């Protein structure tokens, strides 16, 4: 299993944050798995910022909601992370995670991508 | 040749209660060593017949009804008990000849703060008859003519979710069940195996 | 109540047994499971337990977990230098709806 991002990384303020997440090893139409997304600032503690079940569960962050979008490509087997009006503030690391099925309970944030440094300046 | 029992214990994604999935098998090789190594089978009884000398009867038609339900209320898949899902969006007759086949699938069903996709009838006019399926999501009458689709004195609404999540006790887990049905009167079999 | 709380320093020495703690509250770590990562300079963290019990597999076994009515703790066996990382907290909080986490201990062996 496993998992890669990809798109812009340097954007200006005031524009909108596009990632793609394309993974391997699982598909997003059997039971359990999910995808979702996290971001950590540099030297701060980790944040989620959503998540992606496979019957299109499409769970936020309450405070980060009103700007994200989350969307799957399952033909492709890809998902897409949207977030507008970026700031300074968000220059972080995003990570795409992997939820599937245990043995008596589900788990989270087993497999992790590689992340994608993020800077938003001019 | 064979017959999909790899497709109704290996579905893709069941179904909730109260629009269960029937399916029809005949004209296999039916072999029934197969369902062992899927799961501890926290419920595997039939009625009429013994699992092990399955695998040597001849039988007219087999139905396979697959659907999802709480813990607690595995019990009321069986002839002539009276509960609440065995009377509003299940019921299966009293003269009953089959198999029913339950195990525990906390592992896919749960969602962490909620999963608000399996729901079941709650209100009903009269209980329904064996085998019977109903989809409609018609407002339910109350003692006035109902509001709509609102709040009021009583006007309620018929379906209710689950709301599973992966720290409910092992009563208020998802489980997922599977009925097999079998019919063994003037056969010219035609499944069997 | 709504933000986990862990102290920032562990200072073992090898061999040694020691413990992490996580203090939560009645919304959030008492009554939801409580998962802890650990996480390595220049890397993506990487699950360490979750269920407040489970190791995934791949865990060696000196790593155990507890919870706690509204208190969670992670006890760490047979201390040793390839270990020195930072290690999080994790659990989903009803009252807010989302995931939370900790703030991080160092747990530099000397």
């Amino acid at each position: 299993i496993t998992l890669k991002e990809s798109g812009l990384t340097l954007v200006r303020p005031t524009q909108t944050l596009t990632l793609t997440c394309t993974f391997s090893g699982f598909s997003l139409i059997n039971s359990g798995v999910g995808v979702g997304w996290i971001r950590q600032p540099p030297g701060k503690a980790l944040e989620w910022l959503a998540l992606i079940y496979w019957d299109d569960d499409k769970r936020y962050n309450p405070s980060l909601r009103s700007r994200l979008t989350i969307s799957k490509a399952t033909s492709k087997n890809q998902v897409v992370l949207t977030m507008t009006n970026m700031d300074p503030v968000d220059t972080a690391t995003y990570y795409c995670t992997h939820r599937g099925p245990g043995h008596n309970t589900p788990i989270y944030f087993e497999f992790w991508g590689q992340g994608a440094l993020v800077t938003v300046s001019s | 040749n064979l017959c999909p029992f790899d497709e109704v214990f290996n579905a893709t994604r069941f179904a909730s209660v109260y629009a269960w999935n029937r399916k029809r098998i005949s004209n296999c090789v039916a072999d029934y060593s197969v369902l062992y190594n899927f799961a501890p089978f926290f419920a595997f009884k039939c009625y009429g017949v013994s699992p092990t000398k399955l695998n040597d009867l001849c039988f007219t038609n087999v139905y396979a009804d697959s659907f999802v339900i709480r813990g607690n209320e595995v019990s009321q898949i069986a002839p002539g008990q009276t509960g609440n899902i065995a009377d509003y969006n299940y019921k299966l007759p009293d003269d009953f000849t089959g198999c029913v086949i339950a195990w525990n699938s906390n592992k896919l069903d749960s969602k962490v703060g909620g999963n608000y996709n399996y729901r079941y009838r709650l209100f009903r006019k009269s209980n329904l008859k064996p085998f019977e399926r109903d989809i409609s999501t018609e407002i339910y009458q109350a003692g006035n003519k109902p509001c709509n689709g609102v709040a009021g004195v009583n006007c309620y609404f018929p379906l209710q979710s689950y709301g599973f999540r992966p720290t409910y006790g092992v009563g208020h887990q998802p489980y997922r069940v599977v009925v097999l049905s079998f019919e063994l009167l003037h056969a010219p079999a035609t499944v069997c195996g | 109540q709504s933000v986990l709380t862990q102290s920032p320093s562990a200072s073992g020495t090898p061999g040694q047994r020691v413990t992490i703690s996580c203090s939560g509250s009645r919304s959030n770590i008492g009554s939801n499971f409580v998962y802890w990562f650990h996480q390595l300079p220049g890397t993506a963290p990487k699950l360490l337990i979750h269920s407040n019990d489970q190791r995934p597999s791949g865990v060696p076994d000196r790593f155990s977990g507890s919870n706690s009515g509204t208190s969670a703790s992670l006890a760490i066996s047979g201390l040793r230098s390839e270990d020195e990382a930072d290690y999080y907290c994790a659990a989903w909080d009803d009252s807010l709806s989302s995931w939370v986490f900790g703030g991080g201990t160092k747990l530099t062996v000397l």
